[PDB]
């Protein structure tokens, strides 16, 4: 009921520096964080700049993520993300993937402004390189939370240009189909550009069908485009097929 | 006609005559006919009239409405134009006479509106266009603002095409109700009233019509009059002025879009003649740029990508709708996209084959023009209509990317032009294609564009004046194969045999520009011995310039000093170069020179950060050739600036929200002080400013002091002084600076200077959020109050950064000298700079010096750690570093102090001494401190030693960073990032390494600046991007600048860049012209009252300190001089007053020999030869002065060397006990018109000034009338005490007991001095030699 016992007891238990008094000092900050985040931030910051351990920032950020103060949790996370003498602080144990998980739970369907979300995706992709998985995820988010004009055009172009795997073509096909009337010059020529997609056995029909069923009126181009996207070897009736 | 002009002045209006003749319109018209009409508006005529004050003494003080005529109007306009050129306050007569100001504006407007080439000739039309441009651009004047109010108001748009006004009101429904208010308010109006209102509203349209018709009245090739071209160019200049001024454009831009000056301009032949209308069409490109500049018409704010794209696409959408409804042929053009109709290329493939009536009806449907009647032919050509429609609905560039792709170096099409960069032979009868930096910009990108234009013009001057330096005694001649050849020998120009690249290293992180770009230039000096010696004596950071020319004038062509020397010599490229030294036998630049055998010397130079990056970017993007390779010569006596400006321009430019308005000049200029920054400190720590409570209450002359504790004997603290926010209460509350242990040598340093109430309030406005400009007049203790404010900000701020910025090294070193006695830790100071820095301060605050002191201090901390631990009685033979020292604090000192704390604060004076185990740790300290007399004070001392050990542990904690930073510059980066509490730099260094610190630890919480006047507009606007915003807001909280508008400003590269764009107008000067608060201290103590009077009457209530009033030595008699300030007449000697033996190298040998005799008199009278300052009117004058000194005195055992034989601009930051001034100028006023140089040359002597000059020629200046009154306040002769040695106990007012000397000629004065020298040579002798 008074901070006097807390402070004096902590100091007297801290007279030695063994693994004793640790889970009485830090859970003291845990139970102090109630209705007062200032002593919580105080213990967190002074601890991350206090007695050495790699578990220090671990317990600090793991106690702070559970409260209404989370940028302080991310601050202890950033202390770990620099760490000044150990890039890998914990071996197989993860801090950066967990930071990416918290960034995912923040870009969860709360901040749907569609800028913080893609920023958090680039932040996770910077903290750790993403082998096509978060790449397809962020490409789909960037094609869905865009518009239909040259904004979606550049979105699809940059996505396909730096893409890693397939179904990115399907993402840009969804974009092109939703925007199939974005200019009164071509009516979203991205449809034909994606009917001309990868040569041998990837989709060869997906973007063409999306363009021909935007709702439906008449493709008049997707047939030629899909049949120009790599039929069988050169000398055959492929020419007659292109002629019909 | 100089005779008749001077006679008319001296008879009727020239000052310095008891009687003035009455006014006469006949006299005015006669003199006007005999000068202006007869001489085609001669510059020398208007300049003799400006020396006579023809405006402020004849024109407006005696003009009248029935008297205002052609001659009077033309004379007033010509005089105001000449004053605008000569850069002196011009509109003083108008601000004196508001009665005739609307009449004068009305007559000028009538002349500018009436027929051209009629009564008012084309020269008069150019004069009227220039007067209109000036009276529009000076809009902050009351009378000119009122004149342009009804002439540029929102009802000015009442004359544009009716359909265009209707479409405007349809797009802006808010403006229709305002126009309704105007139409209803014009109901009760008079015929003359409403008619003049309409004429004012349509005067802009009528002048646009006159200018466009004047241009169209020119044929394609047949030579035309350049005066009509000057008229049209001054019209374009007025249009650019009202396009750069925000509210001047608010209504003007609608009529601009109405009449489409762009289409007619870019369709006329005057823009197609690359000779007759070249700079006109260049200003026309800049004018189209300001016309399409993204600044929204409704808000005055820029447009976004979405906004501008929607505007363009909606224009193309209205074109599609007008095509569908009214254009059968453009069916595809209607059903086409934005991407397919917005570009001029495809839009032209559609609407080029369009017919005359087709495009005319298209413009009618787009309300661009009056509709075409049925089947009739609008007299506008197909070219005109298609050009209009393409310029309206064509693709335009983003200004950001357009400026981004720009080359930061001048090319072979720019470097040798005086049209966008006039040279040092400027006249002033025309304008150049330059921007303006005076009051306010339309957008931040616009301000930055004008700044970078001025920077490129100054670098163009540095590349243009010295490019014609290839062998340049006699204009270097050509050789076979077009090669270069030096057929003659020059002193300050020499054939550089070659130029080679040595060091082009990496740039700083992130940036686009290398840091050290070095090139070595080799010259085989087969030259005269002493001249080649002055050429070989190269020094550290010495300035040279490599010249390269593309000559075509073959061997033997003589010079014509009138023509452009640039075009005479055919120069190519000039590169400034700071040679670190010449090479030796070991190839390494001269850092005693070693024995140089041979004549060829190579000097390795690196003048700027992006030195070998400007020509690099040139040959990268603009396809230009190599400038560092075609070099031909070396000659002795801003690309990084542009790249930093570009970093800012493409940077998010997120400034402080209360500094956007100040740096914009629009909005409330008094908003950025403490009184309107809403977060001022309630009870703040001004610890340093007051030393006594009575003195604090005296420095609060307007405050009611609520003193918390009445006790007089206990109250002189760093007392908390709260200003209210009942309504005037200064809460003075006592405190006690916490203890520090036993050591009395740990006395926290308190300041000893009694800064008066104005300095206290200035420091308070600096440390209360916002910004502040402390006007520090000479001697007010500006840097003292600055350091005191930094101290108060260190009292109120433990973690924030105090970024000290200065304009020169003087202010920075003085700041170090004042922080030398401030209670600051030496691990908290950091500093930036421009290379190798001579630390003129006591202890080195330099990078390596502070890093080595940091290592030593961490060693000391380890010593204190070992002492405390061994005292506590540990085991061990091994040593622990700073990490284990922090752990040692936490492990042992925590435990000991914790036992003591939970023992004592849970309790007697005996336990105060018992429960402290720190006896053996204080075993080296004064006698046991916890006296056991008072428990609280005993615990104060004990816990103070405990927290002394704690601060030791914190020093070791901050030193583990130096234990972790292996390298010297690495520890510098780390300790400048983290522990640095105050970071001191120069403006050029800050702008050259801005991104360096930005990515290496930039934090800007409060910036304190010194010499705010000597940093430019851009050179101060650059540190506005010393960081980035922090999660959506810039960390910049406060800015306390010490400045003075009355001191010398930056002296620009060319006099033409500041003659063209007024580069002398600093940010503080524009703030003064706006009305921002100026905390103007007035307590000076460096010069006496009666001697400082030559500079005090230049400021606002400039006063003195008790030191100045009571000084026993500053009220003393001058050694052999009865008058403290004499500027005596210097007659013509041997027929020579001022002469120019070299082109414009002004000197006056009469006054010069007088001044040399004066320095000799101070020497042989005992006034110390090191107290002898020779300040002059010209550097050539000071050179001839040193010549006469070393020719008549030489190495005399009776006379030493003057302190500063220097220039009025080159003697700043300094004072003197006795200054000898050689003010040569008598036939022309020169550049004394600057109040800056006036106050400079007047405030450089603290106890005595002795000058030789022309008294009447000085008093002939209108700007210097209050100067002349006290300058010639004494007789104009050498009135001295001749036989009086240095100590003569009399004061300034006492009676002397010896004979007084009155010398009237320099021969006779020098003869007196020479007889004195012979007498002393025959009566004494010295031996020091």
């Amino acid at each position: 009921g008074r901070v006097t016992h807390t402070r004096r007891t902590f100091d007297r238990a801290l007279r030695a520096l063994p693994i004793t008094q640790h889970s009485r000092i830090w859970p003291l900050y845990l139970r102090f964080l109630r209705s007062h985040p200032l002593p919580e931030t105080a213990v967190r910051g002074y601890r991350r700049f206090l007695k050495l351990s790699p578990e220090s920032a671990e317990e600090y950020i793991e106690y702070l993520k559970s409260s209404d103060r989370l940028d302080e949790a991310a601050q202890r996370l950033a202390t770990v993300v620099n760490d000044e003498r150990f890039v890998s602080k914990a071996g197989k144990s993860n801090y950066q993937l967990w930071h990416e998980l918290c960034d995912l739970i923040s870009q969860n369907p709360d901040k749907v402004q569609s800028l913080n979300v893609d920023a958090i995706i680039r932040g996770g992709l910077t903290r750790f390189t993403d082998q096509l998985g978060k790449l397809w995820c962020s490409l789909a988010d960037y094609y869905i939370r865009s518009g239909h004009f040259e904004k979606a055009r550049d979105v699809y172009e940059e996505a396909i240009r730096t893409v890693m795997t397939v179904r990115d073509f399907t993402q840009v096909f969804d974009s092109y189909a939703q925007f199939e009337e974005s200019m009164i010059a071509a009516k979203m020529e991205t449809a034909s550009e994606l009917g001309r997609e990868e040569e041998d056995d990837v989709d060869l029909e997906l973007r063409l069908a999306r363009f021909e069923q935007l709702i439906s009126r008449r493709p008049l181009l997707l047939n030629s485009v899909l049949l120009r996207q790599n039929p069988h070897h050169v000398h055959e009736w492929h020419k007659r097929v292109a002629l019909h | 006609n100089a005779e008749f002009v001077t006679q008319l002045a001296c008879k009727y209006w020239a000052p310095h005559i008891k009687k003035k003749s009455p006014f006469d319109i006949k006299v005015i018209e006669d003199i006007y006919e005999k000068e202006i009409v007869k001489s085609r508006f001669a510059i020398r005529k208007i300049m003799l009239l400006e020396f006579s004050q023809y405006l402020e003494n004849y024109l407006w003080m005696n003009y009248s409405p029935e008297v205002s005529s052609k001659a009077y109007l033309m004379s007033i306009c010509c005089m105001v134009n000449e004053k605008f050129r000569e850069n002196v306050p011009a509109w003083e007569i108008f601000k004196k006479k508001p009665d005739h100001f609307p009449f004068f504006f009305k007559h000028i407007l009538k002349a500018a509106l009436a027929e051209t080439d009629g009564e008012f000739s084309l020269h008069e039309q150019t004069v009227l266009l220039l007067f209109l441009d000036h009276c529009f651009n000076s809009l902050e004047v009351d009378l000119i603002r009122s004149q342009v109010q009804q002439l540029i108001s929102l009802p000015m748009w009442m004359g544009l095409q009716l359909a265009r006004l209707e479409l405007e009101l349809k797009k802006t429904p808010k403006l229709r109700k305002f126009w309704n208010l105007i139409k209803k308010n014009d109901e009760k109006m008079d015929p003359e009233a409403r008619e003049q209102a309409y004429q004012e509203r349509r005067f802009l349209s009528q002048l646009i019509q006159k200018f466009i018709s004047v241009l169209k009245s020119v044929p394609l090739s047949e030579p035309v009059t350049m005066d009509k071209v000057h008229y049209c160019e001054r019209f374009i200049e007025l249009m650019i002025d009202l396009e750069a001024l925000l509210p001047t454009r608010r209504w003007f831009n609608t009529i601009l879009d109405d009449s489409h000056l762009l289409v007619h301009c870019y369709l006329s032949n005057l823009v197609r003649r690359e000779e007759d209308g070249h700079l006109f069409s260049q200003l026309l490109d800049m004018l189209k740029f300001y016309t399409g500049f993204e600044i929204n018409d409704q808000t005055g704010n820029a447009l976004t990508e979405n906004e501008m794209t929607t505007i363009h696409y909606d224009r193309i959408t209205s074109l599609q709708r007008a095509a569908f409804a009214h254009f059968p042929e453009l069916y595809d053009f209607a059903l086409s996209n934005v991407a397919e109709v917005d570009t001029r290329e495809s839009l032209v493939k559609f609407f080029g084959p369009l017919s005359s009536n087709t495009l005319h009806q298209v413009a009618s449907y787009l309300c661009l023009l009056p509709t075409l009647p049925k089947n009739e032919d609008t007299t506008f050509d197909k070219e005109f209509l298609l050009e209009l429609l393409v310029s309206r609905h064509e693709r335009r560039i983003s200004q950001i990317q357009q400026l981004n792709q720009m080359p930061l170096y001048p090319t072979e099409k720019i470097i040798w032009d005086e049209n966008i960069v006039p040279t040092e032979y400027y006249s002033g009868e025309g304008c150049l294609a330059l921007p303006k930096l005076n009051l306010q910009f339309l957008t931040l990108h616009d301000y930055l564009l004008r700044n970078f234009n001025l920077f490129r013009l100054e670098s163009t001057y540095e590349i243009r004046q010295d490019i014609e330096d290839s062998v340049s005694r006699m204009k270097p001649w050509q050789s076979e194969y077009g090669g270069v050849v030096f057929g003659g020998w020059a002193r300050m120009a020499q054939p550089i045999v070659a130029f080679t690249v040595v060091e082009v290293a990496k740039p700083n992180i992130g940036e686009n520009w290398p840091t050290r770009v070095r090139a070595d230039v080799t010259i085989n000096l087969n030259v005269r011995d002493h001249i080649k010696d002055e050429w070989e004596g190269l020094r550290k950071h010495d300035v040279c310039f490599l010249i390269t020319v593309r000559p075509t004038k073959p061997y033997g062509t003589k010079f014509d000093r009138r023509r452009p020397f640039i075009e005479q010599v055919g120069l190519v490229y000039v590169r400034g170069c700071e040679i670190q030294g010449m090479l030796d036998d070991k190839g390494r630049v001269i850092e005693p020179r070693p024995n140089l055998r041979g004549e060829s010397r190579t000097f390795r130079v690196f003048l700027d950060p992006n030195q070998y990056q400007q020509d690099m970017t040139n040959t990268i993007q603009n396809g230009a050739e190599d400038v560092y390779e075609t070099f031909n010569i070396i000659m002795r006596r801003f690309k990084a600036v542009l790249e930093t400006i570009r970093n800012l321009m493409n940077t998010d430019c997120v400034v402080p929200d209360w500094l956007h308005d100040i740096i914009l000049g629009y909005g409330d200029p008094s908003s950025a002080h403490y009184s309107k920054m809403p977060n001022q400190i309630a009870t703040l720590d001004f610890n340093d400013t007051f030393l006594s409570i009575e003195h604090l209450k005296a420095s609060f002359p307007g405050h009611n002091v609520k003193v918390t504790v009445e006790d007089p004997a206990l109250q002189i603290p760093p007392f908390r002084i709260t200003f209210p926010v009942e309504a005037k209460t200064l809460i003075v509350e006592p405190h006690v600076i916490p203890n520090r242990g036993p050591y009395p040598y740990n006395q926290p340093k308190r300041n000893t200077i009694q800064f008066t109430h104005t300095q206290i309030e200035a420091i308070r406005a600096g440390m209360q959020p916002g910004l502040t400009m402390v006007v520090g007049p000479p001697g007010t203790g500006k840097t003292d109050v600055a350091v005191q404010i930094i101290s108060n900000i260190y009292h109120n701020f433990p973690e924030q950064r105090t970024l000290i910025v200065t304009h020169s090294n003087q202010a920075l070193n003085q700041l170090f000298e004042k922080i030398m006695a401030l209670d600051i830790d030496e691990r908290h100071l950091l500093r930036l700079g421009h290379g190798e820095e001579e630390l003129e301060t006591e202890k080195d605050f330099s990078r390596y010096g502070r890093v080595n002191y940091v290592l030593a201090r961490r060693i000391e901390l380890l010593e204190e750690v070992k002492r405390l631990q061994k005292s506590l009685g540990v085991p061990g033979d091994a040593s622990y570093t700073c990490e284990t020292a922090g752990y040692f604090f936490l492990y042992q000192v925590m435990s000991r102090w914790e036992e003591y704390i939970s023992k004592v604060k849970n309790p007697d004076v005996t336990e105060v001494s018992t429960f402290f185990p720190f006896h053996e740790y204080f075993a080296n300290a004064p006698q046991p401190i916890f006296k056991g007399r008072s428990y609280e004070e005993d615990m104060e001392i004990a816990e103070g030693c405990f927290r002394h050990i704690k601060k030791i542990f914190t020093q070791l904690e901050e030193f583990r960073a130096s234990e972790l930073l292996r390298s010297g510059l690495d520890r510098s980066k780390y300790l400048l990032v983290k522990e640095a509490k105050i970071i001191a730099m120069t403006c050029t260094h800050a702008a050259l390494k801005r991104h360096d610190l930005v990515k290496l630890g930039f934090k800007y919480d409060n910036i304190l600046m010194e010499e705010a006047a000597q940093i430019l507009e851009i050179e101060t606007f650059i540190p506005l991007l010393l960081q980035n915003p922090q999660d959506g807001f810039s960390r910049l909280k406060r800015w306390i600048m010490i400045g003075d508008h009355h001191q010398l400003p930056p002296v620009i590269k060319n006099m033409a860049f500041q003659k063209y764009s007024n580069m002398e107008q600093s940010l503080f000067t524009r703030f003064v012209r706006v009305g921002v608060p100026t905390v103007d201290l007035d307590a000076q103590g460096r010069a006496r009252a009666s001697l400082c009077n030559l500079y005090n009457w230049r400021y606002k209530n400039l006063g003195n300190l008790p030191h100045v009033q009571l000084l026993p030595e500053f009220s003393t008699a001058n050694a052999g001089l009865l008058y403290d300030f004499q500027l005596i007449n210097v007659e013509d000697f041997q027929g020579v007053g001022e002469s120019e033996p070299n082109p414009y190298f002004y000197q006056n040998l009469g006054e010069a020999e007088y001044v040399v005799a004066l320095f000799m008199y101070m020497c042989l009278l005992g006034y110390p030869a090191d107290k002898i300052s020779i300040l002059t009117t010209y550097n050539g004058q000071k050179h001839l002065i040193r010549d006469i000194i070393n020719r008549r005195c030489g190495n005399n055992p009776l006379i030493g060397r003057p302190n500063k034989v220097t220039t009025v601009d080159r003697f700043q930051g300094q004072q003197n006990d006795y200054i000898l001034l050689s003010l040569v100028r008598t036939r022309a006023v020169g550049h004394l018109r600057d109040v800056r140089r006036l106050v400079v040359a007047m405030s450089r002597a603290r106890l005595g000034l002795y000058i030789f000059a022309r008294v009447s020629l000085f008093q002939n200046c209108f700007e210097l009338t209050p100067a002349f009154s006290q300058l010639t306040a004494r007789p104009l002769h050498l009135h001295i005490i001749p036989t009086e040695p240095f100590p003569t106990t009399r004061k300034n007012g006492e009676r002397p007991s010896h004979e007084v000397q009155i010398i009237k000629n320099m021969p006779q004065m020098a003869n007196f001095v020479y007889n004195m020298y012979m007498h002393l040579i025959q009566t004494t002798h010295h031996y020091h030699q």
